[PDB]
RNA sequence: AGAGGGCGUGAAACCGUUAAGAGGUAAACGGGUGGGGUCCGCGCAGUCCGCCCGGAGGAUUCAACCCGGCGGCGGGUCCGGCCGUGUCGGCGGCCCGGCGGAUCUUUCCCGCGCGGGGGACCGUCCCCCGACCGGCGACCGGCCGCCGCCGGGCGCAUUUCCA
RNA sequence: UACCCACCCGACCCGUCUUGAAACACGGACCAAGGAGUCUAACACGUGCGCGAGUCGGGGGCUCGCACGAAAGCCGCCGUG
RNA sequence: CUGGAGCGUCGGGCCCAUACCCGGCCGUCGCCGGCAGUCGAGAGUGGACGGGAGCGGCGGGGGCGGCGCGCGCGCGCGCCCGCCCCCGGAGCCCCGCGGACGCUACGCCGCGACGAGUAGGAGGGCCGCUGCGGUGAGCCUUGAAGCCUAGGGCGCGGGCCCG
C-alpha cells in the first residue's frame, strides 16, 4: 500500500533519496541490457560468467514429450506403494517381495540413492541405473523392465 | 518452629553483626600500615639523603613509578598515533586524567603525545583528594560513585582490595594489582584549572603547560578538582 | 474554590513560546506551523547564531508535568454522559473537556452529571 | 543499468502491451454464461445425456 | 482462557477508548474504568463490580459466578446495599475478601463504592 | 568533548518477536517469566528463538532428529526445537521419541505417536522441565535454503562456485565468455 | 435579505474606513526584559480541600447478637452420582462403527479378463464393564466452614445523620 | 504563550546548481486554487502467515434474479502442471 | 595614544564560548536489568530426621584479617520433666500462607552511559488529507463543515485541543 512506502517520508525532502549532486535522470546506462561487452562488462563478466558467446550443438525444432523421463531414488520406493504392503512382508514367511510399478507412480527411471530396506522387492521400471539394479539385487529380490 | 526459626534467623542477624564488625575493624587497623607505611617511606628518603650529605656524598631517589596524565586539549584537529594512545590511556574527553604506570613502554607512549597532556609524579594528597572527591568506579561497565565500600570490595575484594584506603597503596606503591585497581578506577573527569593554565600549547619547559612537569602537577591538580 | 488536584505540582516549560517557520514573517503565503527547512544555503538549519530555533527533542518536557493544565487536570475530550463516568475514579487526576459540538440542552445535561459526581469540568459555562 | 546481482531479464514490453491488453472482469459473468448454457441445452433435449454423446 | 482473550481484545474492543492521551475501558463492570489485565470484566473468570443501585440510594456489587459461565444470562449475580457508608464499605470489603474472591480490586472496589456514595447526597450549596 | 565512535553503539538483535500472533506472544510472555529468573540458560536460547524468523528457525527433519537422538548418553531425554519437525519419508525405523516443538507436521505427528512416543508444546515443556533439565536443542541446517548457495564470493571470480541466478538453465544459458576456456578464458 | 435576481458559504492577496500605539538610520527578524491594552481567571477573604479524633449541640434506627429465609463463596469426604486424560480388562461396537489403504479372496453375488457389488486384513475411530491415575473450572448432590442480602427479633453508655 | 509598543544583545534573502553564494550567478511582484516517484510484469533479498517432500491455481467445473455477489463455498479437480 | 594606549622581556589581578565540573531538566543504547507477586545487600546455604549428649561449642593466624563469633542455643513459661504450641493473625523492613497503587506483560522502574549533520537510510509519528469494513445506545435544527476570531491551553511539533 501507499501509505506504508518510503516516499510518504521522503515529502519536504527536496531530491528524494536521489541526490542532488548527480539527479535522477532519465537512463544514464542505457536501457535494459544494454552494454554486456562494454562497458557494463564488469557486471557481466564478474556476475553472470560464460553469457556472451555460442556453445554446443543445434537440436531444433525440440520436443520434451519426447525425452521424458523422471527419476526416483530407492530412498524412496518404500514410500510409493501404501506402507501396510511392507509392514506386511518383513515376516510373511514365504518371501513375498511386492511389486512395485515405478511406472503407475509416475516415473520412467529408477536411481540407486540411499539405503534400501532389508525386505526382497520387485521393481518394475523402465531405464534403471547400475547402482539402483546392485541394491535391489545385494538385498534381495529383482529388476524387471518394462516397456 | 516459629521459636526454632526465631532464633535461627536472630543468630544470622547477629553473625552479621560480627561480621560487618570484623571486616570493619581490619579495614581500621589496615588504614594503620596505611600511615605507618605512608610516613617510614617519606622519612626513610630523608633518612638516607642526610645519611649520604654527611659523606662528601649523594642521592638519587627512585624514579617515579606513578604519574597521573591530564589530557588537556580537545578533540578534533588530532593526529593518529596520537588519538589511539590517547585512547589507550582513557584520555578521550578533553581534559580528564588517569593513573599511569611508569614504564619503559609507557614513559615512551607519552613522548609520542606529549604536546597535548600535562604529567608529574603526583603526591598523596592529590591520590586522596582525586580517589575521594574524583572517584568513581567501572561496574558492570558503569560510571559509578565509590560511596560505601562495599562497591570496591564487590570488584577488587579477591586482590585482598577491600576498602577505598587498599585501593590508594596499589596505587602509589603501584603494587601486583595496579593494573585492576586502575581499571575498575574510571578516568577522572577535573573541572577547568581555576586561575588558568599558561599556555595550552607548549612545553611546560618553554613556559607553557605540556608534557612532564615533574612533581609540579600537584599545584594543577589542586586548581582542577 | 473547585475540584483540586491530587497533587500540585510546579510546572515548568523549557520555552513558552511557538516555534514559527522562517519566513513566515515577510511572506504571507507561508503558515508559522513549522516546515524544517532543507536549504543548502540556509542560515538556520546550519544553526547559526540569533536567527529562529529549530525544535528539537531534549527542549521539551518533564514526564509528570507532561501534557498537564495550568490548574493540574490534565484534559479528557468528554463527548457525551457515558463518557463522563469513565473519569469517576480518575476524577482526582485529569479532567472534562466538553467537546465543541454538543448541543445545549446535552451541555447542560453533562456538566450537572458532572459535579454531581465531583469532576471539573473546563468549559462548564460555555453555551447557556 | 543493472547492480550487483540479478538475472539478465528479457521482459517484452518494447512492443506495446498497454494498446492490446484483455483484462478479465468477464470471467465471473462469462462462468454464469456459460452456466445458462449447460443448464438449457439439458432442459431442451430433456431426457439425453447432458454431457454429450 | 483470560490471558489469551486479552490479547484480542487488547486493542480492537468496543467498550475500549482512547483520545487524547489516556485509554479506557467503559465495559461493565471493570472499577476504574482501566484498559488491563486486572481490571477488566470480560476477559477473566471472577470478577467484581460495583455501580449505583437504580432507585438512586445504594450501592450494588456484582459478582461474577463461575459455577458456569458460557451461560451469560445467569453467569453473574448481583446484590444491592443500602446502609449507611461504613457497612456499606465493610460489606464490599467483607465480600470480596474473607472470600477470597480476587483480592486485587479489593481497595478499587471501595474506591468505586466509597465514590458512588458520594455522588448521591445534597449536591452543592 | 568525547570522541567515540557512534557508528555501532546500537546493537542489532530481536527483543520481541515480529509476529502478532497471540499464542507466541503468549509462550514468549511465559519466558520473559522463566528466562530473567532461572539460572539455567536454556530457557534464555529458546527464548532467544521464539524471537527468531521463519527463514532463521528452519525446520527439522524427523530423520535428523534420529541421528540427534540416537547418540550415546541422549537416550531418555527431551528433543526440543523452536520451529517445526517434519517427516522423512525416506525413514522407517522410528524410535520412541519426546519431542517439543512449535509445530510439527501432522504426518510427523502420526509417525511419533504410532511408536508411543509422546509429543509436548513450549508450555508443557516449561512445566515438565522449567530448568530446561534432561533435555536437547536442535535446529535445522540454517545453510539450508536454496539462497544459501547463491552468497559467498561470485561466480566469475576464481575457483570460487557459486550459483549465478539464471532464468533458465540449459545448453545455452551461461556455458561461454568464461567457462569453456575454447570461448574467450574460464573461472 | 449580514439569502436581493451572476442571490447558499463567502477566505487571502488585495483594498474600504473606525481605535491604539508607534515612527530621522527601509522594512522586516533572533535572544532578553519593561509599559499598555483587549480580552481571560477571579476575590466584594481563594483562605483550598479530603481522613481520623476530641469536645459541645441536635436528630433517625441500628449496628455487636441471635432466629427464619434467600443468595454467594471457599473446603474437603471425590462421599454419592455425572464428566473427561493417561493406563489396563473385556474383542465387548467390530456385521447392530465408519472410512482409508495399489492389503486379500474372482472359495462369494450382479454386470459385462475388466467394472460394480458383496465377503476377509491392517491402520484408524465406538460400547460394556472392571482396575489405576491426572480428579482436571466439568458438574451436580449432600456435609461443612465463611460472607452477603432480605425478613424477624434486640430501644439505646449502642449504631448511625446533621451542624 | 499570542497584539501593539518600548528597549538591550544577535542579524545578509530564500531556493538552487555549486571546491566556494548575501552574490556585481540564475528562479522568485503578491494571493488563492491545481502540481511531480505513479501502475503493471519480471527478477532479487529481507520479512509476515498457511501447509510441509509438497505446496499451490488457474483455467476450468459444481452451487444465482447477487441486494450484499460480479462475492463466498466446494471439486477422484488437486493435478493434466 | 607619547616617561605612552609604541616595542622587548616579565609579574600579579581580572574578563569571556555551545569547551570541563557540579547540578537541573528533555532525547537514544545498554544493562545476558528489575519489576508478572518474593528477603536480602564484599552473602559465604537451607532443611529434614535420627542416635548421643551440653554449657558445648570449632580452645586454628600482631593476622592485623578475610570462615566463624559475642543479642542467647536453653529458654521464658508451664514445673528435676514438658513445651520451645495456630499469622485468618508475626503485627508487620521480611514475611517464602497471598500479593503494587504499579502488572495496557509491546505495561512501567533504576541504573549508567551517551544524542555537530548535507546525500542516504532507517526508525518513530492518539502528525495530517480523502475512500470503505468494523466499532463508538458517537455527535447534530437545543445548529455540522467551513469559515472567522490582540477568547484558555497543550505538544519539542505534524498539529492538536479549548473561548
Ligand atoms: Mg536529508
Ligand atoms: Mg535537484
Ligand atoms: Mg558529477
Ligand atoms: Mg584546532
Ligand atoms: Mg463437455
Ligand atoms: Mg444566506
Ligand atoms: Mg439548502
Ligand atoms: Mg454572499
Ligand atoms: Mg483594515
Ligand atoms: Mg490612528
Ligand atoms: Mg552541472
Ligand atoms: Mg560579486
Ligand atoms: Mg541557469
Ligand atoms: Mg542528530
Amino acid at each position: 500500500p501507499s501509505r506504508l512506502r518510503k516516499t510518504r517520508k521522503l515529502r519536504g525532502h527536496v531530491s528524494h533519496g536521489h541526490g542532488r549532486i548527480g539527479k535522477h535522470r532519465k537512463h544514464p546506462g542505457g536501457r535494459g541490457n544494454a552494454g554486456g561487452m562494454h562497458h557494463h562488462r564488469i557486471n557481466f563478466d564478474k556476475y553472470h560468467p560464460g553469457y556472451f558467446g555460442k556453445v554446443g550443438m543445434r537440436h531444433y525444432h525440440l520436443k520434451r514429450n519426447q525425452s521424458f523421463c523422471p527419476t526416483v531414488n530407492l530412498d524412496k520406493l518404500w514410500t510409493l506403494v501404501s506402507e501396510q504392503t511392507r509392514i506386511n512382508a518383513a515376516k510373511n514367511k514365504t518371501g513375498a517381495a511386492p511389486i512395485i510399478d515405478v511406472v503407475r507412480s509416475g516415473y520412467y527411471k529408477v536411481l540407486g540413492k540411499g539405503k534400501l530396506p532389508k525386505q526382497p522387492v520387485i521393481v518394475k521400471a523402465k531405464f534403471f541405473s547400475r547402482r539402483a539394479e546392485e541394491k535391489i539385487k545385494g538385498v534381495g529380490g529383482a529388476c524387471v523392465l518394462v516397456a | 518452629n516459629f521459636a526454632e526459626l526465631k532464633i535461627k534467623r536472630l543468630r544470622k542477624k547477629f553473625a552479621q553483626k560480627m561480621l560487618r564488625k570484623a571486616r570493619r575493624k581490619l579495614i581500621y587497623e589496615k588504614a594503620k600500615h596505611y600511615h605507618k607505611e605512608y610516613r617510614q617511606m617519606y622519612r626513610t628518603e630523608i633518612r638516607m639523603a642526610r645519611m649520604a650529605r654527611k659523606a662528601g656524598n649523594f642521592y638519587v631517589p627512585a624514579e617515579p613509578k606513578l604519574a597521573f596524565v591530564i589530557r588537556i586539549r580537545g578533540i578534533n584537529g588530532v593526529s593518529p598515533k596520537v588519538r589511539k594512545v590517547l585512547q589507550l590511556l582513557r584520555l578521550r574527553q578533553i581534559f580528564n586524567g588517569t593513573f599511569v604506570k611508569l614504564n619503559k613502554a609507557s614513559i615512551n607512549m607519552l613522548r609520542i603525545v606529549e604536546p597535548y597532556i600535562a604529567w608529574g609524579y603526583p603526591n598523596l594528597k592529590s591520590v586522596n583528594e582525586l580517589i575521594y572527591k574524583r572517584g568513581y568506579g567501572k561496574i558492570n561497565k558503569k560510571r559509578i560513585a565509590l560511596t560505601d565500600n562495599a562497591l570496591i570490595a564487590r570488584s577488587l575484594g579477591k586482590y585482598g582490595i577491600i576498602c577505598m584506603e587498599d585501593l590508594i597503596h596499589e596505587i602509589y606503591t603501584v603494587g601486583k594489582r595496579f593494573k585492576e585497581a586502575n581499571n575498575f578506577l574510571w578516568p577522572f573527569k577535573l573541572s577547568s584549572p581555576r586561575g588558568g593554565m599558561k599556555k595550552k600549547t607548549t612545553h611546560f619547559v618553554e613556559g607553557g603547560d605540556a608534557g612532564n612537569r615533574e612533581d609540579q602537577i600537584n599545584r594543577l591538580i589542586r586548581r582542577m578538582n | 474554590a473547585a475540584l483540586r488536584p491530587l497533587v500540585k505540582p510546579k510546572i515548568v516549560k523549557k520555552r513558552t513560546k511557538k516555534f514559527i517557520r522562517h519566513q513566515s514573517d515577510r511572506y504571507v503565503k507561508i503558515k508559522r506551523n513549522w516546515r524544517k527547512p532543507r536549504g543548502i544555503d540556509n542560515r538556520v538549519r546550519r544553526r547559526f547564531k540569533g536567527q529562529i530555533l529549530m525544535p528539537n527533542i531534549g527542549y521539551g518536557s518533564n514526564k509528570k508535568t507532561k501534557h498537564m493544565l495550568p490548574s493540574g487536570f490534565r484534559k479528557f475530550l468528554v463527548h457525551n454522559v457515558k463518557e463522563l463516568e469513565v473519569l469517576l475514579m480518575c476524577n482526582k487526576s485529569y479532567c472534562a473537556e466538553i467537546a465543541h459540538n454538543v448541543s445545549s440542552k446535552n451541555r447542560k445535561a453533562i456538566v450537572e452529571r458532572a459535579a454531581q459526581l465531583a469532576i471539573r469540568v473546563t468549559n462548564p459555562n460555555a453555551r447557556l | 543499468a543493472p547492480s550487483r546481482n540479478g538475472m539478465i531479464l528479457k521482459p517484452h514490453f518494447h512492443k506495446d502491451w498497454q494498446r492490446r491488453v484483455a483484462t478479465w472482469f468477464n470471467q465471473p459473468a462469462r462462468k454464469i454464461r456459460r452456466r445458462k448454457a449447460r443448464q438449457a441445452k439439458a432442459r431442451r433435449i430433456a431426457p439425453r445425456p447432458a454431457s454429450g454423446p | 482462557s483470560a490471558h489469551l482473550q486479552w490479547m484480542v481484545v487488547r486493542n480492537c474492543s468496543s467498550f475500549l477508548i482512547k483520545r487524547n492521551k489516556q485509554t479506557y475501558s467503559t465495559e461493565p463492570n471493570n472499577l476504574k474504568a482501566r484498559n488491563s489485565f486486572r481490571y477488566n470484566g470480560l476477559i477473566h473468570h471472577k470478577t467484581v463490580g460495583v455501580e449505583p443501585a437504580a432507585d438512586g440510594k445504594g450501592v450494588v456489587v456484582v459478582i461474577k459466578r463461575r459455577s458456569g459461565q458460557r451461560k451469560p444470562a445467569t453467569s453473574y449475580v448481583r446484590t444491592t446495599i443500602n446502609k449507611n457508608a461504613r457497612a456499606t464499605l465493610s460489606s464490599i470489603r467483607h465480600m470480596i475478601r474473607k472470600n477470597k474472591y480476587r483480592p486485587d480490586l479489593r481497595m478499587a472496589a471501595i474506591r468505586r463504592a466509597s465514590a458512588i456514595l458520594r455522588s448521591q447526597k445534597p449536591v452543592m450549596v | 568533548g568525547v570522541d567515540i565512535r557512534h557508528n555501532k553503539d546500537r546493537k542489532v538483535r530481536r527483543k520481541e518477536p515480529k509476529s502478532q500472533d497471540i499464542y507466541l506472544r503468549l509462550l514468549v510472555k511465559l519466558y520473559r517469566f522463566l528466562a530473567r529468573r532461572t539460572n539455567s540458560t536454556f530457557n534464555q536460547v529458546v527464548l532467544k528463538r521464539l524471537f527468531m524468523s521463519r527463514t532463521n528457525r528452519p525446520p527439522l527433519s524427523l530423520s535428523r532428529m534420529i541421528r540427534k537422538m540416537k547418540l550415546p548418553g541422549r537416550e531418555g531425554k527431551t528433543a526440543v526445537v523452536v520451529g517445526t519437525i517434519t517427516d522423512d519419508v525416506r525413514v522407517q525405523e522410528v524410535p520412541k521419541l519426546k519431542v517439543c516443538a512449535l509445530r510439527v507436521s501432522s504426518r510427523a505427528r502420526s509417525r511419533i505417536l504410532k511408536a508411543g512416543g509422546k509429543i509436548l508444546t513450549f508450555d508443557q515443556l516449561a512445566l515438565d522441565s522449567p530448568k530446561g533439565c534432561g533435555t536437547v536443542l536442535l535446529s535445522g541446517p540454517r545453510k539450508g535454503r536454496e539462497v544459501y548457495r547463491h552468497f559467498g564470493k561470485a561466480p566469475g571470480t576464481p575457483h570460487s562456485h557459486t550459483k549465478p541466478y539464471v532464468r533458465s538453465k540449459g545448453r545455452k544459458f551461461e556455458r561461454a565468455r568464461g567457462r569453456r576456456a575454447s570461448r574467450g578464458y574460464k573461472n
